[PDB]
């Protein structure tokens, strides 16, 4: 539209289970703080997921 | 010393003259302008710029 310059910007919302979902909100199942807040992210390993 | 004294004999004495002046004025031309592009009004944030 008119009167908004020449550039267009849009947001992309990453899924919860994604390796590029990097945040510090993670609290694990035992209540301890963890460095990742995306659970297992894009992992496909049964051991890591479990 | 310059009074119009008149004797009993009359004659050609105390003749005066008149004069007139001309005043004058004239008109002059003025003006100014500004320029703009289509993008300067189409992409500008303010649609009331003009």
């Amino acid at each position: 539209p008119k009167h908004y310059g020449k550039t267009i910007k849009v947001y992309e919302y990453v899924p919860l289970l994604d390796d590029r979902n990097i945040n510090d909100q993670g609290i694990d199942a035992s209540g301890a703080t963890i460095v990742n807040g995306n659970l297992y992210g894009s992992s496909k390993d049964i051991g890591n997921i479990t | 010393s310059k009074l119009p004294l008149l004797t009993e004999n009359g004659g050609r004495v105390n003749r005066v003259g008149f004069t007139r002046i001309a005043r004058e004025g004239s008109i002059h031309k003025f003006g100014f302008f500004y320029e703009f592009t289509q993008e300067s009004i189409d992409f500008d944030s303010d649609d009331g710029l003009m």
